[PDB]
């Protein structure tokens, strides 16, 4: 059933992303292998078949793709979805311009910025709560205090690098 | 967590909410320029305005953190450059003075016209009317007429106003704790904490006077030779130790000798470097001249142009129904969109123009993936100086020949050269010490040097002294001529002018060194030299985010402004003059004038 | 009439007689060496019998003018060189016997031949047989049988006049006033009473290695890579510890590694600066080379060759039916008749040559207007120095460019900056060691420090220590291997060339300052400065009429000789080398020998 | 009459030059005009015509030849042949290599390397007397006593500035 992930006609946005857990099913992947569809299209563990999983769906910056690979710098690997040093399956990305960008600008896609320490991997941060670098309560428009969730705007006439793409992450055990 | 910390964490907050309003600004100033529909500059206004009144509450934020807490050149530096106060350190209503003084000399000099006492029913503008004449005209009076009209209906007019707009700008520059709005500009090239990296704001002042002492030869002999020449095309009104009539140097001001170039031209038998109709033998059309611009940035391993500008850049003028302001330009809108508005013509000027404009987006594109606040040229003088660059090594005679676009047949004699760099130096030569003068002038304003009732007396006896040029008709403190110029009357800093065509020839020797180029450097083509695009890129991916002196070393090796390389272009030119000017004088006098008495 | 008085008469007339005498001796000798004829033998003993004679019979009559009693310096040292003693000190059967010595030893060298073990009909002579093998072969055992059957058949036959020589030359020595013939050949160098330009005989020795001591960490490397060169070269040959084997450097004795080029050639897949191959292809000649050389003095702003050279000089071997001495000499005959002797072959290495030989006679020119006495160089290593200096500018891939033996588009890279530089490493560095050392013997030899016993073991103790080469087969004293060079067998003080190569880049240094060179001095070409050559031939015309030490103080700012220029001209090359050299073991051990197997 | 001087077979060393008295004659004068044959062709008078004399003959080596003029410095113009400061004709000199030069030595041209004072204009002195520089007769092989005529000794191989110069010095009265 991996059309109703890639096709779904919405995506989460990056902190909020969503695991679909896949089991008692056979697949033959030949639906995903062949397709410039894919822009990337990078697994982290084999290229064959077996007929046997867990299919995480986003939405980040063209720029931001890289961060979804084990190793990555961050802020979306950081914050948002981290994936874990070793283990691993696939991971793969492609430009929604069309679908999920306007000339006007689009700003439903949301990410986090602020957190005290990164995210272990797998782990999903659903908090919206004012921040301080210090800890401590807090309560804007005071000094030092921001809301850590930050909104995407896609524009149709951004760079390739700013544009959005529709992240699936395919995990294996 | 510290200072340092709570700067960091306040920045970033910064980049993210300023790339979305300033995007914002950029697409509806762009959709302006190239759709003028009344609710286009309705909603440039919109974004306009959101975007200046979240800076300037950020920088009063930004002023919460103080700079000298941070031992860190990059947040230190991006923290500084949030405080830009602005006019918001003055009260309430010498602020909304100040930039209603501002708009109305932007609007006068934009509006004013004068009319033929002659003929009361035609008046003419700056742009193109009196232009027009002060660059063809061959006639004394007719460009007499013009010259002194303009400086006599709207230079009068700006003088009140620029009288108060000093005292309010200056009042600016001493509440920022500097000596005064000179200084303040001066500001621009200043370098704090990196050592021997470091420059301070009256260094430049320094290093123009010095540098500019070993451009006079070469100037004075510029001159000397378009004395001689000019006295031909009017003969009787020059004296041959005399300065030059303002009016006669080919513009409204003589900013640049370029169009005495037809009365000055030293092998007039010679023909055209001019392929402007070479371009056309081939039906070429505008996607093949940036494809080639494109192709030449390549060459040097450089980046494609990004699928982006080939979509959303405008390449040609829609005429009327969809009128568009075609003045070329580049942009950087953010967001890694990048593209030109440019309403190419088919001349050689364009194709050359191209190469300028794209040099632009090559540097934006470099300096993309720095800080937001410290995307931008090292400083002022930096980016139009990666434009020229780009543009001579275009037309040497070597690359049209590969470009297919010269006779292969051509043969580079010693007279097409010269021919040539007379040309060069009418326009690169011939404005420097007007460039130096104006701000010494301006410069010396702001620190009251020149009190009010000697401002005209001051301007000119410097115009006479520095620039072998002089008033046709005499002005009293009734006129504000140096007004009378866009960057004056519209606040800009001048000398970036100077810095730049310094800084270009830097580059160019120094790129062309790289590149093992054999003739003398006016020869010189950078194109497919991957080793040069690596040491430009050096610097070019820096932008503003280390001192510009080490910008500068990255491409040229040496941490400052060197004049040397300036002097090696035109070096045979310097001697054909040396040798020209044999039996002429050399020099003026800074006692006679046209009008005399 | 008083005393300095009637000094000058008699010099004068030595003068006009000397000429007649000297120049007949000279077109005698010269006859000779193009000539080897029967009757050109006679004459050419008999005029320089007639002259030797002369100078003899005048040299007493000399000493009658109490010199320390003269006031006019020009003079003195006029009759100061012509108070020599000569050899004629020595009684009748020991000179008889000594210039017995010394032409068999010049005749064992000469003639020498070695024949094949395989064919004891093919025989081969030194020149070109032996050094061809030297020169080229690849083969160890080849190059082994070629040096050893050398320094058996000549090298055994000379052993015991050596040694007779020895005795019979210090004899001439200590009669003379001198510790030794090495203190009286040390003499050259020497100057006494002008206050901070005296220099001692003993304070040469000093000065030779104070100097030396300082080219040892570049000549160290040098070594190391051409060791790990050799190597894969000759595969398991040689220790990478080792001496490199005396059979393997290039020539018959390893004076110079030039032959070592194409095996050692840092970057290979250069445009080659071996331009012998462009030359080949391009067809020159002797004419062509020399015609060549001659354009490079006129550039500088010296003059021509005379009609005389061009029809008097012998360019090349006429081959058999006429036979010559080949070894390449510049001919100052006397009354203005210069020529130069070689045989050219069309290589780079005989291009270099021209240069350096017509420099010599450059200098001839420049002094021919002395006072006859003084008509030579400041001491016997300007000379060479002089010749070296033309070789310096020549070599350079910027010149090889603009004779067009290199493309014109040929383009220079830091690759072919050090094939360049390590090149003239194999040549100028190369040789330093080997001379200091091969001196160094005979001086230690004359001074008896080393007894008839030890002469072999000694020799190859130096060889070994100083520079690091190692006998492939071990000699017993029946073996003479220092008289298997020319200079040993044919009485040439050596160190000449030591003192020759710190002058030159002394010179060079100056000069290049004078046409104002722009970068690092091994890219110096001095070809078209008339500033460059004015200041040579300022020091060239002065000849033996001023001490050495000032008139190089004259030309380079120095009273004595300086290593630092040599050191920086080979810079670059030495840094790389140390880096090339990373992987391998620099210096060596004086204990592996090639037979000790 | 002029080619009997010029074209003369033999000519004198200059210690001992001749002199031609030239008197009641027409010369035209082209045939020293028309030539590219002289390498001398100095007038310290003009260059013109009145069909109108005395030539002297002698033979100098190439660098001696300059001293054949007003003023000149020694030896040549010292002890053997001195033209007047003022009074002056022409003075015209050719290269004889060919002529008066052998590849194996020509010594039969002398001239005088030693005098006790500078010659008047004019003057000619014949003497073979030994000098001493302090009065004194002389008699050889004593020290301090020279015969005072040197040969030239001009060979086929020497540079121009070696080689042997017939010179004919025209006056006019
Ligand atoms: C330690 C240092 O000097 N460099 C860091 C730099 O890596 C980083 O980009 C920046 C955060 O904005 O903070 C510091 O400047
Ligand atoms: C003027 C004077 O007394 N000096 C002379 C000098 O001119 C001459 O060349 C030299 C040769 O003997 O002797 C003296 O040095
Ligand atoms: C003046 C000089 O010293 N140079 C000449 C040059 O003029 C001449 O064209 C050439 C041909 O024989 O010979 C010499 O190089
Ligand atoms: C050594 C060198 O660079 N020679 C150049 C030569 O190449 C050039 O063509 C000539 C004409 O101006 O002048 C110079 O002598
Ligand atoms: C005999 C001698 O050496 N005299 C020279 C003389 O030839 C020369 O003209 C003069 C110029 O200064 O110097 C000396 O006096
Ligand atoms: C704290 C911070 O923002 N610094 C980043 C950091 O993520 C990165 O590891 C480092 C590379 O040296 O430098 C900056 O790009
Ligand atoms: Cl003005
Ligand atoms: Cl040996
Ligand atoms: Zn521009
Ligand atoms: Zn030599």
């Amino acid at each position: 059933p991996f059309g109703e992930v890639f096709n779904a006609t919405k995506f989460p946005s990056v902190y909020a992303w969503e695991r679909k857990k896949i089991s008692n099913c056979v697949a033959d992947y030949s639906v995903l292998y062949n397709s410039t569809f894919f822009s990337t299209f990078k697994c982290y563990g084999v290229s064959a078949t077996k007929l046997n999983v867990y299919a995480d769906s986003f939405v980040v910056k063209g720029d931001d793709v890289r961060q979804i690979a084990p190793g990555q710098t961050g802020v979306i690997a950081d914050y948002n979805y981290k994936l874990p040093d070793d283990f691993m399956g696939c991971v793969l990305a492609w430009n929604t311009r069309n679908i999920d960008a306007t000339s006007t600008g689009n700003y439903n896609y949301k990410y986090r910025y602020l957190r005290h320490g990164k995210l272990r991997p797998f782990e999903r941060d659903i908090s919206n709560v004012p921040f301080s670098p210090d800890g401590k309560p807090c309560t804007p428009p005071a000094l030092n205090c921001y809301w850590p969730l930050n909104d995407y705007g896609f524009y149709t006439t951004t760079g390739i690098g700013y544009q959005p793409y529709r992240v699936v992450v395919l995990s294996f055990e | 967590s510290t200072t340092e910390e709570l700067a960091k964490t306040f920045l970033e907050t910064f980049n993210y909410e300023a790339q979305e309003l300033s995007y914002q600004s950029s697409v509806a100033s762009w959709n302006y320029n190239t759709n003028i529909t009344e609710e286009n500059v309705q909603n440039m206004n919109n974004a306009g305005d959101k975007w200046s009144a979240f800076l300037k509450e950020q920088s009063t934020l930004a002023q919460m953190y103080p700079l000298q807490e941070i031992q860190n050149l990059t947040v230190k530096l991006q923290l500084q450059a949030l405080q830009q106060n602005g006019s918001s350190v003055l009260s309430e209503d010498k602020s909304k003075r100040l930039n209603t003084i501002l708009n109305t000399m932007s609007t006068i000099y934009s509006t004013g016209k004068v009319c033929n006492p002659d003929n009361p029913q035609e008046c003419l503008l700056l742009e193109p009317g009196l232009n027009e004449i002060m660059a063809n005209s061959l006639d004394y009076n007719e460009r007499l007429w013009a010259w002194e009209s303009w400086r006599s209906e709207v230079g009068k007019q700006l003088r009140p106003l620029y009288e108060e707009y000093v005292v309010l700008k200056n009042e600016m520059a001493r509440a920022n704790h500097y000596e005064d709005y000179g200084d303040y500009w001066r500001g621009d090239y200043e370098v704090n904490g990196v050592d021997g990296y470091d420059y301070s704001r009256g260094q430049l002042i320094e290093d123009v006077e010095h540098t500019f002492e070993e451009i006079k030869p070469l100037y004075e002999h510029l001159h000397a030779y378009v004395r001689a020449k000019l006295m031909n095309a009017y003969p009787s009104y020059i004296s041959p130790i005399g300065c030059l009539p303002a009016h006669l140097l080919g513009d409204m001001w003589g900013r640049f000798w370029t169009n005495l170039y037809s009365l000055t031209v030293p092998f007039g038998q010679k023909p055209n470097i001019d392929v402007t109709d070479a371009m056309v033998d081939q039906a070429w059309d505008a996607q093949r001249i940036f494809k080639e611009a494109e192709k030449f940035f390549v060459s040097v391993g450089l980046p494609n142009m990004t699928q982006g500008f080939w979509e959303n850049s405008m390449l040609t003028d829609p005429g009327n129904v969809q009128k568009a302001v075609c003045h070329p330009t580049a942009w950087d809108l953010g967001k890694g969109d990048f593209r030109i508005l440019m309403c190419t013509k088919v001349t050689m000027d364009d194709f050359l123009t191209a190469h300028h404009e794209m040099g632009h987006i090559q540097y934006d594109m470099a300096y993309a993936a720095q800080p937001f606040l410290l995307r931008n040229g090292a400083n002022e003088g930096f980016h139009e100086a990666v434009g020229e660059i780009m543009s001579l090594s275009a037309a040497t005679p070597k690359h049209l020949k590969s470009i297919g676009l010269l006779s292969p047949d051509f043969q580079e004699d010693n007279e097409t050269e010269i021919n040539f760099l007379l040309k060069q130096a009418l326009t690169i030569v011939g404005t420097l010490p007007f460039t130096y003068m104006l701000e010494k002038w301006r410069w010396m304003v702001f620190k009251g040097e020149i009190p009010k009732d000697q401002w005209m007396k001051k301007w000119w006896e410097m115009k006479r002294e520095i620039v072998g040029v002089v008033e046709p008709v005499p002005h009293d403190e009734t006129y504000c001529d140096p007004a009378s110029l866009f960057h004056v009357s519209n606040d800009y800093s001048f000398i970036r002018y100077y810095t730049r065509t310094l800084y270009q020839f830097q580059f160019q020797e120094a790129l062309c060194q790289a590149a093992k180029h054999e003739g003398p450097l006016h020869k010189c083509d950078i194109s497919n030299s991957t080793e040069a695009g690596q040491k430009l890129f050096n610097m070019l991916r820096l932008g503003k985010s280390e001192p510009w002196t080490l910008a500068l070393e990255n491409v040229v090796g040496a941490k400052n402004m060197n004049v040397r390389p300036l002097l090696n272009y035109f070096e045979p030119l310097f001697t054909w003059l040396k040798d020209q000017n044999k039996n002429s004088f050399v020099g003026w006098s800074t006692d006679w004038s046209p009008y005399a008495d």
